[PDB]
DNA sequence: ATCAATATCCACCTGCAGATTCTACCAAAAGTGTATTTGGAAACTGCTCCATCAAAAGGCATGTTCAGCTGAATTCAGCTGAACATGCCTTTTGATGGAGCAGTTTCCAAATACACTTTTGGTAGAATCTGCAGGTGGATATTGAT
DNA sequence: ATCAATATCCACCTGCAGATTCTACCAAAAGTGTATTTGGAAACTGCTCCATCAAAAGGCATGTTCAGCTGAATTCAGCTGAACATGCCTTTTGATGGAGCAGTTTCCAAATACACTTTTGGTAGAATCTGCAGGTGGATATTGA
């Protein structure tokens, strides 16, 4: 396929500035996309990291949705929607 | 005139906007291949099912809306209007996330 | 002749999925026979106190048809819903509208 | 080869015209309903076996699920749950 | 006579508290809540002599906790005096309103 | 009784917390969210002790409520 | 001949095996688990001797207090992390002082 | 009766720490520290089964759990341990 | 920044009692030997679902301009909360005693568990429906310049 | 005090993707006939848990003084929001190949089930012991001059 690199500023500065709207904030500090960045990429590594574990221990190379549901349900920040 | 909005006019209507609809935010190809780096990260050669990558961006999302919020109100609290890395900082360690 | 557990105690929800996934659940190694259908009862009655305040959204907003808005909208409004589905997130939820005292214009 | 999961979705139907007969659901919201059913169910039964264990007891009774909601379920919300419960049981054990 | 300027007390209770791990609640008075507390849910219970214990180190372990995050929020607005509007914060950021 | 907890242990409370400077208000204030921790504590509490049929809280009741408020505790 | 000498391990495996099938946490218990966990509870205590007892060593005293073991916890950031919403009795709190609350 | 962890915890603590000895008090903490982890890693080991369909734990979903439960290096020797003591065991 | 005069901590010292740890032994478990069940690893292989790639296209992300108004800096002072010497009473603590009451037994009638056999109630395709998503337009604000 | 300028609102429109129904099998409840437990249900302790009752002594409540902390008001440098212009690339749509779930089967390696025999770990005394606790004597940290 094609090598995956520095994708995390895929997270737009426009996107960034729609999720803190929707959050309520008017006005918003330069700063804020990096730093949002970086707590939105640590985020997913925790949930990915619990999800692939699941993953691993049913030996299946592909991560289904559970995978990913009881993953956030460890991390405390559970899911309705998608697989149970 | 040309008619122009006075500042902070357009963020309240953005604001007002985003929270009546409830679409992912986030573009969605960008996000999955964010995901799909850190997953191979942790183990080569991962699939994911096209559920599982929502799943993911729907509690991301979740949780960044929320994080920006309580990071809104500390904002308030701090006497200003702007959110700031220093209260998203103080936000999620007082949510213990990382104190 | 033949009647369904649920039926017995009048219930929509399936007192014999209940008891038999409370079994299989390995929660414990007795379970009574009066549990399954307490439990069934709970869940069937919560169930359509969720139903109902979501309803109302959707007529609220002029649809036939609950979307999981409504559900968010449902259970964020009521007090006590929100406590009890406090942790948890619903896809495609959304927010309760909410913008700041001091944010507002003036 | 058909594989036949179950799921709540009869049931929450059947409910939900209970409460609106002109009303109706859609898939991405039935989903979450079995979701919060199942969530609830894993609540009180996990939170029913600690009672049952706290007490050295090896059954689960109507009793122990009782308790459960109690602690799991908040104000009126749980007086109510407690009230339909108890109703089916003394209905059922009662034919 | 000699007269210690505002706040340099405070900084030795600081020290002098962290450094000890008695509890600082008056045991009696405590217990007495407990009890009355305990009432309404209830009535002519008894307790563990442990079991107040156990309830009052929660308490005070917990009420130490809630200043330290109350604080940050004080310390975040310009202010060195935790105000009751600083404690609501922390509270709601927690998640316990 | 909840005044048991006087304002100067409160203060001490909130010196093991690392503050330096209290307003006056906070007192009541401490004190109401404490009167609100017993009450939801022992409340599950108590329970727990009335599932059981005891007509004693041992000090297992306390901890068990505890752990079900998130608020785990250790040695008892 | 205990099976805990076998895996050579202090903690009762025995224990822990039979506390395994007595807790409803499944159907059937492997043999493995119960060295396993018992294995993984050692080591952890472990650990946490160690360290407290350098706190003890630390404070001068040659018997640990929970204080001792509260030090111990909190200072090391993965105790912490592991521990962080369990609360230890008599265990006080880390002595920290926010830099402006200190005369300027 | 009433059984704790409180003999064995002495021995494993006499190795690390011959010279030194825990208060009463200490033991109850420590027996509560092996007592919450031992639940902890059984539920999730317990979980890991059920998410699976499989009606048997083995030292595997033990582990597995064990790589859920704590984090980095704690982790590793954790896990380590674990598969020293079972290899050694089943020898 | 010292000088000096308070008040504080702070090691060096040192005495017995509330704890710790070591003993001395007995029911409870754990370890064994046998004999059976059975869970799920290995071995196919049907066949969704996931990865990919090609194409057209407009939804949007980027960059740049500008300048409105917010964040940060200052300055001031009214007044809130620390430091304190004061005077007094509720918390300590320490038995002392009696009893409400956890905690044990020991049967056992009621309730569960099992083992098989019927009997529907569900679930997974199809055949049929129909809210409503995606547009269009006027009426209705709401804004911001004068 | 005006009014264009622009965005926001609400009802009408209408095929179609996402329900609602409609049906046939069959996985799993329901019905029955026994084979075990289970948790009570009286009796009874040994105890932890209330109750006083009784002195004293910290520890708490107070009224005082005023030091410096929080708020309010004034400013203005420039950070960040609102507009456009540009054209990149995320979306949409659909086609295929085939990796890899998953449903079946097959059956040993492993775990469960008793019947006993042994060894261990919890208790209650019995013989040590670390600190609590004061008690100097001496820099140390504060603050005023
Ligand atoms: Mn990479």
């Amino acid at each position: 396929r094609k090598v995956l690199r520095d994708n995390i500023q895929g997270i737009t500065k426009p996107a960034i500035r729609r999720l803190a709207r929707r959050g309520g904030v008017k006005r918003i500090s330069g700063l804020i996309y990096e730093e949002t960045r970086g707590v939105l990429k640590v985020f997913l590594e925790n949930v990915i990291r619990d999800a692939v574990t699941y993953t691993e221990h049913a030996k299946r190379k592909t991560v289904t949705a559970m995978d990913v549901v009881y993953a956030l349900k460890r991390q405390g920040r559970t899911l309705y929607g998608f697989g149970g | 005139k040309p008619h122009r909005y006075r500042p902070g006019t357009v963020a309240l209507r953005e604001i007002r906007r985003y929270q009546k609809s409830t679409e992912l935010l986030i573009r969605k190809l960008p996000f999955q291949r964010l995901v799909r780096e850190i997953a191979q990260d942790f183990k080569t050669d991962l699939r994911f099912q096209s559920s599982a990558v929502m799943a993911l961006q729907e509690a991301c999302e979740a949780y960044l809306v929320g994080l920006f919020e309580d990071t809104n109100l500390c904002a308030i609290h701090a006497k200003r209007v702007t959110i700031m890395p220093k209260d998203i900082q103080l936000a999620r360690r007082i949510r213990g996330e990382r104190a | 002749k033949a009647k369904t557990r649920s039926s017995r105690a009048g219930l929509q929800f399936p007192v014999g999925r209940v008891h038999r996934l409370l079994r299989k659940g390995n929660y414990s190694e007795r379970v009574g026979a009066g549990a399954p259908v307490y439990l069934a009862a709970v869940l069937e009655y919560l169930t359509a106190e969720i139903l109902e305040l979501a309803g109302n959204a959707a007529r609220d907003n002029k649809k036939t048809r609950i979307i999981p808005r409504h559900l968010q909208l449902a259970i964020r409004n009521d007090e006590e819903l929100n406590k009890l589905l406090g942790r948890v997130t619903i896809a495609q939820g959304g927010v309760l509208p909410n913008i700041q005292a001091v944010l507002l214009p003036k | 080869k058909r594989s036949r999961k179950e799921s709540y979705s009869i049931y929450v139907y059947k409910v939900l015209k209970q409460v609106h007969p002109d009303t109706g659901i859609s898939s991405k919201a039935m989903g979450i309903m079995n979701s919060f059913v199942n969530d609830i169910f894993e609540r009180i039964a996990g939170e029913a076996s600690r009672l049952a264990h706290y007490n050295k007891r090896s059954t689960i009774t109507s009793r122990e699920i009782q308790t459960a909601v109690r602690l799991l379920l908040p104000g009126e919300l749980a007086k109510h749950a407690v009230s339909e419960g108890t109703k089916a049981v003394t209905k059922y054990t009662s034919a």
